[PDB]
RNA sequence: GAAAAGUACCCCGGGAGGGGAGUGAAAGAGUACCUGAAACCGUGUGCCUACAAUCCGUCAGAGCCUCCUUUUCCUCUCCGGAGGAGGGUGGUGAUGGCGUGCCUUUUGAAGAAUGAGCCUGCGAGUCAGGGACAUGUCGCAAGGUUAACCCGUGUGGGGUA
RNA sequence: AUGCCGUGGUGUAAAGCGUGGCAGUGAGACGGCGGGGGAUAAGCUCCGUACGUCGAAAGGGAAACAGCCCAGAUCGCCGGC
RNA sequence: CGCGGCACAUCCACCUUGUGGUGGGUGUGGGUAGGGGAGCGUCCCUCAUUCAGCGAAGCCACCGGGUGACCGGUGGUGGA
């Protein structure tokens, strides 16, 4: 069985024990998390329904909080002397899915 | 005619490459009992003596 | 791996390209059949190269003591030695740059069955 | 001729909307 | 991440297509989406997917008869005025199977990809094919109503 | 101290004519781009010292 | 106080011949021209990082469409039923979906169909 | 190099140069000598490349190679890891999309307008003055302040013009 | 018809006005609408226009394509309209 | 529009309740000439403190870090 749950505006096809990047949640390492679904695959079954799936809520552990890869921006304009550097690090957090 | 633009490296070694030398074929030689190898052009020059090994 | 001699022959009065050009026709080679490659080359480089594998060579069979008939030309390259400049007078007041370059070449000789 | 007439009557499209530069 | 063939995930296949009263452009369209593979759901553009198309009766293709008279095939030599012609007409008397394959190659993608994407594309003119050893299956024309 | 390219030695006269050599224009030996020229804005000797009022 | 350049002068550079390795020519070897190409390279950087969430949803409905069509229905209206039945999947797992369970595709297509109205020209 | 202790002796070589010994803490200090960057030139090696139209990169991406790790196995296992399956570094990049160098100067430059072969070093709003205007800040305040000069080893004390 | 001046209500943060410090600019281009010169020619030329865009604006469309249509890039996302 | 990070301005409440911070809303954040504000790196001097022949500077490689200029750790080479 698998599930399709959604979280930080973006959604993951997950099934139990798997881990996923999700974006950051205000939750410390090692605690619960609740989170809702979208599509329930129960084998052939789908339950293809929004009644039945708002009842429906994949359980999560918190494995820690790591960082996105690091972007590096340098912005320019052809001849104009301009540029602007930037840098830029996702915060994410490391989820578990324990339940479904 | 002059140059227009400097050669990349790929392009000058691909020329550069090409200019090597031929390597000349040996043949063995025995003259004075001891055995040498000279190109075999010059196998009755060393027959008759005429070829100084140095 | 294999025992192994070396000889070098520095400030050679050669440029780098042209005893290039005679390395490539015996890198590789066993040590007797390298010197008479380059004994009956008719590139004037075929010279000093020859002398250096034949030191090399020497220094193989003397200082440690290992077989003639064994000796393989292992490694050989001519690096790039000091320029020397000079001037050649040219047509209406020009001068133009001529270059001396001299080699540096490394031989390294190797006892293997 | 042919060159201009042909640039300034490619302004007759949907996505010029009867303008173009030129 | 989303799904990315790999080297033997590709299944191939034979497809036969008989060109007896099939407009040109019609048959042309569905050989290429054929040989690309766009009708299986592991496409992926910089994979060659995709099956082999065999094309027979290629000299019965409905082409109109002003089309015969008028769409003209030019070829460039590469010399001064090498600039030569022929017709639809003429082709078809002559290389029937030409036409086919020309309609069918413009109608792909122009990379490298293509070069070997039209390897496994066999046009013929009469009804028999030499591939009999491969089992190509017979595939007919459908349009998906919406 | 520093020298200004007026009281470094030499470079008084044009190095050679303006026109017609395909070089660089120069006007002088000792000006700041060459090797050995003078300096601009260099240090010159001064004298630190402030008016601070006894009160202070 | 006379300060001679180069120490704080090379730090630049370094970072840009490190940043600059696996370019063919001089753009790896010489940090003029690598500063140029690292100008050039971090401008498509950007470009792409944008232009790829469009190139995904491209590839995804590619993927629906072939998928869809294989069960008889166009990608336009298996997305109206879709929507109609109020299932909000996203199409990069309608396109997972699609790869890995055609039984569950199936299903959904069933359930797109299904609530599709009677005749979609009216 | 602290000191010449500047490589006796042997070997290859006409020599030059080198190899072995030896000095030295160090020859990764050998009179071409402190450290020893870059451009530039080799040699070895991993991957790619001889049907393809490439501002030379970027995003997607298979496959190889390398080194670490979770599995089922050589259980020889104290072994160590051969291999298998997964994952991760690092190198390479078959293939797909997108993509008109930098500077100056211009209404407008990828421009077939200017400048630049490359690397290294150097190369351009500074200083003087009880100057002028305006501001921030500190001292004193209906007052504020000294100039020259005098006395002090000084950056301190006097000095009302 | 529009535009312009005044006035009373309502709305609108980054409007306006006075006085100082520091500027740059004073070669504009095309497109829409109204005109002059021109042959009611010009990618022509000279004016008007609380008109636009470029200049100094990236992204999408127009095959490519400063000035046309859509739309103004704070960074990230393998979400949606 | 969604979810997350940053910044400017302003409104609403506290801590010195604008020297400046703390919490939440709201608006804003393309940019040439040009104006304003805040910073990085190099060298020299003074004061305090702390490392260094058990190995400083400089250079090289690798692994990391910051919104930027840039920084750190480990190892190698080196010798004040
Ligand atoms: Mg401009
Ligand atoms: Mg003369
Ligand atoms: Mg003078
Ligand atoms: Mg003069
Ligand atoms: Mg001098
Ligand atoms: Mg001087
Ligand atoms: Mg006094
Ligand atoms: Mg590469
Ligand atoms: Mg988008
Ligand atoms: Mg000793
Ligand atoms: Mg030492
Ligand atoms: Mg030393
Ligand atoms: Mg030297
Ligand atoms: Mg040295
Ligand atoms: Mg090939
Ligand atoms: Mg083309
Ligand atoms: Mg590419
Ligand atoms: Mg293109
Ligand atoms: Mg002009
Ligand atoms: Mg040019
Ligand atoms: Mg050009
Ligand atoms: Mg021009
Ligand atoms: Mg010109
Ligand atoms: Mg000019
Ligand atoms: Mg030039
Ligand atoms: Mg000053
Ligand atoms: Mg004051
Ligand atoms: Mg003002
Ligand atoms: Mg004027
Ligand atoms: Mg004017
Ligand atoms: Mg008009
Ligand atoms: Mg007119
Ligand atoms: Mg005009
Ligand atoms: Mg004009
Ligand atoms: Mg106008
Ligand atoms: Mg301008
Ligand atoms: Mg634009
Ligand atoms: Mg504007
Ligand atoms: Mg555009
Ligand atoms: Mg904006
Ligand atoms: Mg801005
Ligand atoms: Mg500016
Ligand atoms: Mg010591
Ligand atoms: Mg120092
Ligand atoms: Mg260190
Ligand atoms: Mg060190």
């Amino acid at each position: 069985t698998y599930a399709i749950v959604k979280t930080g505006g973006k959604q993951y096809k997950v099934a139990v024990g798997d881990v996923v990047k999700v974006e950051k949640l205000e939750s410390e390492q090692g605690e619960k998390v609740s989170l809702p679904v979208a599509l329930v695959v129960d084998g052939a079954t789908v339950t293809t329904d929004a009644k039945a799936l708002a009842k429906v809520a994949v359980t999560g552990e918190v494995l820690g909080h790591t960082k996105g890869p690091k972007i590096r921006i340098h912005k320019f304009k052809n001849k104009t002397g301009y540029h602007k550097r930037q840098g830029h690090r996702q915060q994410l957090t490391v989820l578990k899915v324990t339940g479904i | 005619a002059v140059p227009k633009r400097r050669k990349s490296r790929s392009n000058t070694r691909s020329r550069r490459s090409q200019w090597k030398a031929a390597k000349t074929e040996l043949v063995g030689v025995t003259v004075a009992g001891h055995a040498h190898k000279v190109p075999r052009r010059l196998l009755k020059a060393a027959r008759l003596g005429l070829i100084d090994f140095d | 791996e294999y025992p192994s001699a070396v000889a070098k022959a520095r400030f050679v009065r050669v440029s780098p390209r042209k005893a290039r050009r005679v390395i490539d026709l015996v890198r590789g080679r066993s040590v007797s059949d390298a010197l008479d490659i380059l004994r009956w080359a008719p590139q004037a480089a075929s010279g000093p190269v020859a002398k250096v594998i034949a030191s090399a060579a020497a220094n193989a069979q003397n200082n440690g003591g290992l077989d003639p008939a064994t000796l393989v030309v292992a490694t050989v390259y001519a690096d790039q030695g000091p320029t020397a400049k000079r001037i050649r007078p040219r047509a209406q007041g020009r001068a133009f740059r001529i270059r001396r370059r001299t080699s540096h070449i490394t031989v390294v000789v190797e006892s293997r069955p | 001729a042919k060159r201009g007439r042909k640039k300034r009557d490619r302004k007759y499209s949907k996505a010029n909307h009867g303008k173009r530069p030129n | 991440p989303t799904y990315a063939p790999k080297a033997g995930d590709t299944t191939r296949s034979w497809y036969v297509i008989d060109a007896t009263d099939v407009v040109l452009g019609r048959l042309a369209v569905a050989a290429a989406n054929l040989l690309r593979g766009k009708h299986k759901p592991t496409f992926a553009p910089n994979v060659d997917g995709g099956d082999f198309v065999i094309v027979i009766n290629a000299d019965k293709v409905a082409i109109s008869g002003d089309k015969l008279q008028h769409k003209m095939v030019y070829r460039h030599s590469g010399y001064p005025g090498g600039l030569h012609k022929r017709t639809i007409g003429e082709l078809m008397q002559r290389h029937p199977d030409r036409v086919v394959e020309k309609a069918i190659l413009g109608m792909l993608p122009k990379n490298r990809l293509s070069r070997q994407i039209q390897r496994k594309l066999r046009v013929y003119a009469g009804p028999e094919h030499p591939h009999s050893a491969q089992q190509p299956v017979p595939y007919e024309l459908k349009q998906v109503a919406q | 101290s520093t020298k200004t390219r007026g009281e470094v030695s030499g470079g008084g006269r044009k190095p050679y004519r303006q026109k017609g050599t395909g070089r660089a224009r120069q006007g002088s030996t000792r000006a700041p781009q060459f090797t050995g020229g003078g300096v601009v804005h260099g240090p010159k000797p001064r004298d630190y010292s402030q008016r601070t009022p006894k009160k202070m | 106080a006379r300060v001679k350049r180069a120490v704080n002068a090379h730090k630049k550079r370094r970072s840009i011949l490190k940043a600059s390795r696996g370019y063919r020519g001089q753009r790896s070897r010489l940090y003029r021209k690598a500063k140029e190409q690292q100008l050039h390279s971090l401008n498509y950087a950007y470009r792409d990082r944008r232009a790829r969430k469009g190139e995904f949803r491209k590839l995804w409905i590619a993927r629906i469409n072939a998928a869809a069509r294989l069960n008889d229905i166009t990608y336009n209206r298996l997305i109206q039923g879709l929507k109609a039945a109020g299932v909000e999947v996203d199409r990069k797992n309608l396109a997972d979906i699609a790869i890995s369970d055609p039984a569950a595709f199936t299903a959904l297509v069933d359930v797109a169909r299904a609530a599709l109205p009677e005749d979609v020209n009216a």
